[PDB]
C-alpha cells in the first residue's frame, strides 16, 4: 500500500505501508523493471547511492538527490507465506507552473455523419498539474457513460499535460439535440469553462 | 541425510555471527558458499577433515571455519562483517551414503545474512 | 518311498540349475577381455570347481533308487576324487580373491603391478596343485567294494589313522587357514576404506572397487554359511561317535544338500549382486 | 546473465497459450523463474514462479520447468491481456525470504505482449477536424502511424486522436491502409 509524486531535480521519501523484508524497482515507459533496494536495507550491484531503504512497519525509499533519468515508477515487492505481493506503484513527475487549459471543443465532421457516427471532442492543450475534470452537458442536461478520455505523458519542452475527453453517439441522437457543450474544471480556472457550439 | 543452517539474521554492521550446519557413514569435508543477488558464487571457506583451511582473499582474515569431527558439525565464525557481505550463505558438504558406496556431494538449504540496521 | 521320490527330484533340479548357471557364468567370463580382471578369474575358478562337482550329481542321486552303484568304479573313482577336489578349490579360490582385494586397497600402488591377469592365472594353479596334494591321494584310494548285498562305492585306507588324517589335513588346511586369511585381509580392507577418502581418485572407479569387494565378501559369506554345517558336521561324527538316528541322517542329507546346492546358489549371487553380470546374463539368454 | 521472453501472440478469448523463455549464462538448479505481468497502462502483477505457487489465476494457470520454464494458461479471460515478463531469483525464495531478508527478482527480460481479441484487422477511420493560434487535427477510430503537433496514446472502444497546434497522413501496417485538413 504505497500515489503521485511531485518534486523537482535535486529534491530530497516514498513509503510503502505495510512483515517481510520489501524490494523497491524502477521501470521506465516501454522498458523493463530495474531492482534498486532489495531485503528492505540493501543496494543493488551497480545501483547510485542515493537510493536508500529503511524499515518502523512502514518501509520507505528514499532518494538524496533526483535526477533527470531518475524519472519512473517504483514498485514495492513485498514476499509473504508463499506469494509476493507488488505495490501499486508510485510516480514522480516534474514539478513546473500551474497552467491553464485551453479547451476546444470539436463538432463531427460531415464525412462521419455521412458515414453514421458522431464524434464530439474537448481537447485541453498545455495543462498543468495532470489533474483535471471534464464534464459533458447536453440541452442543458449532464451526460455519463460516454465518453473515453486519453492523458499524454509530460511533454519534453514544456512539462505540461494534454488530454482529450471524446463523446461518440449514433447520428439520430446527435440529431435529436441542438446544443452541445464540455465543461471543464481546473484549479487554474476560476470558474469551469464551457464550449458551446450549435448543430 | 538432511543438512541443516542456521545463525543467519539482522546485524549491525562490524558485529559477529555464529553460522552452523549439521548433518546426521562418514563426513571427510564440509565446505561454504555465498551468492548475492547481482553476483555469482564465490567460495568462501574450504575444510577437510584433518582440520586444514582455506580462504577467499576478501575472507581471509575475518573467517574461522573449524571442524567438530565428534559431533560431525561445522561452524563458521563471522567477524568483521560488512554490508558488502550481505547475501545467502550455503553450506556444502561431501560424504559416503555408506562404506561400500560412491562419494557424493550435498547441498544445504542456505542461510540469510544482511548487515544493516 | 514318496521322500525318496521326493529327493531324487530335489536333487535332480539343483544339479540341472547348477550346471546350466555355472556353465553360464563361465560363458560370461570367457567371452570378452573387459571380463577379464583379476577377480573375474577366482570367479571363473569358482564356477569351474561347481560346475565339475555337479556334474556328478545325477550319478549320486540314481543310487538313492536301488542302493548299487552300476556306473564303473572308474566313474566312482571320478565322483568320490572330485568330491574332495571341490572344497579345496574353492575355498583357495575365495582365500586368494580376498587377499586380492587387500593388495587392490590397502596397496594400490603395487596392487597394478602385481595384479596382472596372467599372476592371477598363476596363482589358480597354485590352487590347483595345493588342492591335488591333498585330493590324489582320495584319488588312488577309491575302489568299489562287492558288498554281497549290491556293489558300492567307499573309501579304502590302510584306515582308523589315515581315515582322520584326511579329515584333519581338510579341516586345517581347507577351512581354518583360508578362513582366517579371508578375516585377516577384510579387517584391515574394512579400516582402509573408512579412514581414507578416496581410494582409487576416481569416484567411479572406487565406486566400482567397493562395490566388487562387496560382492566378492558377499560371496565369500555365502560359501561360509553354506560350507560350515558340512565340515563341522564331518568333524563332530566323527570325534564322538554319533549313532545312526532318524534325525542325525536328515541333518547329514540336509548338509550334503545344502553344500551341493550352493552351486546353483552362486549364479543367483551374481545376477543380483553385479549389474555388469545382470545385463550378461540377459543379453545371451535373448 | 541474459532473459529472452517468447512464446506471446494474438489469441482469442478462452483459449489456451504456453510462454517459456530461456535462461542463459548461470546455472538452473539453485535458482527459480518468474512470470510478471503488466497489463496496460497497469502496474506490475506476479502470477507465479519456476515448489510452485500461483496468484490468487489459480487453477486456471499451469507452470512447469525442466533451460526453460513453460507457462501454461487455460480458460483465458478479457483481463488477461497483458505485457509479460520472466525475472531471476532463488531457488528456495519462499524459505530464504524473512522478516530481515528479500533476495528480490534481481534479473529481467524484455516483455512479451499478449493480446486476446475477438476481432480481425479492422481499416482505420480518418476524420478531418474542423478549426471552429487555431486548433485542428486528425482522428483515428476504430482501427496506427500519424504523420503531419500532438498526438495521444491509443485508447480502447468497448481510438487516438492527433491534434496540430497542412495534410494528415495515417499509416496502418496491419491493413496496409494509407489516407488535407482545412476551414
Ligand atoms: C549320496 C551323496 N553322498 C556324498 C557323501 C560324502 N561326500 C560329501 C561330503 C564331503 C566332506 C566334507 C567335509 C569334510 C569331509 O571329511 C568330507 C565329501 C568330501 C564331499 C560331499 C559334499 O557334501 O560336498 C560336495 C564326500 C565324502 C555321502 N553321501
Amino acid at each position: 500500500t504505497q500515489s503521485s509524486l511531485s518534486a523537482s531535480v535535486g529534491d530530497r521519501t516514498i513509503t510503502c505501508r505495510a512483515s517481510s523484508a520489501v524490494a523497491w524497482y524502477q521501470q521506465k515507459p516501454g522498458k523493463a523493471p530495474k531492482l534498486l533496494i532489495y531485503s528492505a536495507s540493501s543496494l543493488y550491484s551497480g545501483v547510485p547511492s542515493r537510493f536508500s531503504g529503511s524499515r518502523g512497519t512502514d518501509f520507505t525509499l528514499t532518494i538524496s538527490s533526483l535526477q533527470p533519468e531518475d524519472f519512473a515508477t517504483y514498485y514495492c515487492q513485498q514476499s509473504s507465506s508463499s506469494l509476493i505481493t507488488f505495490g501499486q506503484g508510485t510516480k514522480v513527475e516534474i514539478k513546473r507552473t500551474v497552467a491553464a487549459p485551453s479547451v476546444f471543443i470539436f463538432p463531427p465532421s460531415d464525412s462521419q455523419l455521412k458515414s453514421g457516427t458522431a464524434s464530439v471532442v474537448c481537447l485541453l492543450n498545455n495543462f498543468y498539474p495532470r489533474e483535471a475534470k471534464v464534464q459533458w452537458k447536453v440541452d442543458n442536461a449532464l451526460q455519463s457513460g460516454n465518453s473515453q478520455e486519453s492523458v499524454t505523458e509530460q511533454d519534453s519542452k514544456d512539462s505540461t499535460y494534454s488530454l482529450s475527453s471524446t463523446l461518440t453517439l449514433s447520428k439520430a441522437d446527435y440529431e435529436k439535440h441542438k446544443v452541445y457543450a464540455c465543461e471543464v474544471t481546473h484549479q487554474g480556472l476560476s470558474s469551469p469553462v464551457t464550449k458551446s457550439f450549435n448543430r | 541425510r538432511q543438512l541443516v543452517e542456521s545463525g543467519g539474521g539482522l546485524v549491525q554492521p562490524g558485529g559477529s555471527l555464529r553460522l552452523s550446519c549439521a548433518a546426521s557413514f562418514r563426513l571427510y569435508d564440509m565446505g561454504w558458499f555465498r551468492q548475492a543477488p547481482g553476483k555469482e558464487r564465490e567460495g568462501v571457506a574450504s575444510i577437510t577433515s584433518g582440520g586444514s583451511t582455506k580462504y577467499a582473499d576478501s575472507v581471509k582474515g575475518r573467517f574461522t571455519i573449524s571442524r567438530d569431527n565428534a559431533k560431525n558439525t561445522v561452524y563458521l565464525q563471522m567477524n568483521s562483517l560488512e554490508p558488502e557481505d550481505t547475501a545467502v550463505y550455503y553450506c556444502n558438504a561431501e560424504y559416503r551414503t555408506g562404506i561400500w558406496e560412491e562419494l557424493l556431494d550435498g547441498w544445504g538449504k542456505g542461510t540469510p545474512v544482511t548487515v544493516s540496521s | 518311498m514318496i521322500t525318496a521320490i521326493t529327493i531324487m527330484a530335489l536333487y535332480s533340479i539343483v544339479c540341472v540349475v547348477g550346471l546350466f548357471g555355472n556353465f553360464l557364468v563361465m560363458y560370461v567370463i570367457v567371452r570378452y577381455t573387459k571380463m577379464k580382471t583379476a577377480t573375474n578369474i577366482y570367479i571363473f575358478n569358482l564356477a569351474l570347481a561347481d560346475a565339475l562337482a555337479t556334474s556328478t550329481l545325477p550319478f549320486q542321486s540314481v543310487n538313492y533308487l536301488m542302493g548299487t552303484w552300476p556306473f564303473g568304479t572308474i566313474l566312482c573313482k571320478i565322483v568320490i576324487s572330485i568330491d574332495y577336489y571341490n572344497m579345496f578349490t574353492s575355498i583357495f579360490t575365495l582365500c586368494t580373491m580376498s587377499v586380492d582385494r587387500y593388495i587392490a586397497v590397502c596397496h594400490p600402488v603395487k596392487a597394478l603391478d602385481f595384479r596382472t591377469p596372467r599372476n592371477a592365472k598363476i596363482i589358480n594353479v597354485c590352487n590347483w596343485i595345493l588342492s591335488s596334494a591333498i585330493g590324489l591321494p582320495v584319488m588312488f584310494m577309491a575302489t568299489t567294494k562287492y558288498r554281497q548285498g549290491s556293489i558300492d562305492c567307499t573309501l579304502t585306507f590302510s584306515t582308523w589313522y589315515w581315515e582322520n588324517l584326511l579329515k584333519i589335513c581338510v579341516f586345517i588346511f581347507a577351512f581354518i587357514m583360508p578362513v582366517l586369511i579371508i578375516t585377516v585381509c577384510y579387517g584391515l580392507m574394512i579400516l582402509r576404506l573408512k579412514s581414507v577418502r578416496l581410494l582409487s581418485g576416481s569416484r567411479e572407479k572406487d565406486r566400482n572397487l567397493r562395490r566388487i569387494t562387496r560382492m566378492v565378501l558377499v560371496v565369500v559369506a555365502v560359501f561360509i554359511v553354506c560350507w560350515t554345517p558340512i565340515h563341522i558336521y564331518v568333524i563332530i561324527k566323527a570325534l564322538v561317535t554319533i549313532p545312526e538316528t532318524t534325525f542325525q541322517t536328515v541333518s547329514w542329507h540336509f548338509c550334503i544338500a545344502l553344500g551341493y546346492t550352493n552351486s546353483c546358489l552362486n549364479p543367483v549371487l551374481y545376477a543380483f549382486l553385479d549389474e555388469n553380470f545382470k545385463r550378461c546374463f540377459r543379453e545371451f539368454c535373448i | 546473465v541474459q532473459l529472452v521472453e517468447s512464446g506471446g501472440g494474438l489469441v482469442q478469448p478462452g483459449g489456451s497459450l504456453r510462454l517459456s523463455c530461456a535462461a542463459s549464462g548461470f546455472n538452473f538448479s539453485y535458482y527459480s523463474i518468474h512470470w510478471v505481468r503488466q497489463a496496460p497502462g497497469k502496474g506490475l502483477e506476479w502470477v507465479a514462479y519456476i515448489y510452485t505457487s500461483y496468484a490468487d489465476v489459480k487453477g486456471r494457470f499451469t507452470i512447469s520447468a525442466d533451460n526453460t520454464a513453460y507457462l501454461q494458461m487455460n480458460s483465458l479471460r478479457a483481463e488477461d491481456t497483458a505485457v509479460y515478463y520472466c525475472a531471476r531469483g532463488y531457488q528456495y525464495w519462499q524459505y530464504h525470504a524473512s522478516w530481515y531478508w528479500n533476495g528480490g527478482l534481481d534479473y529481467w527480460g524484455q516483455g512479451t505482449l499478449v493480446t486476446v481479441s475477438s476481432a480481425s484487422t479492422k481499416g482505420p477511420s480518418v476524420f478531418p477536424l474542423a478549426p471552429s493560434t487555431a486548433a485542428l487535427g486528425c482522428l483515428v477510430k476504430d482501427y496506427v502511424t500519424v504523420s503531419w503537433v500532438h498526438t495521444f496514446p491509443a485508447v480502447l472502444q468497448s481510438s487516438l486522436s492527433s491534434v496540430v497546434t497542412y495534410i494528415c497522413n495515417v499509416n496502418h501496417k496491419p491493413s496496409n491502409t494509407k489516407v488535407k485538413v482545412e476551414p
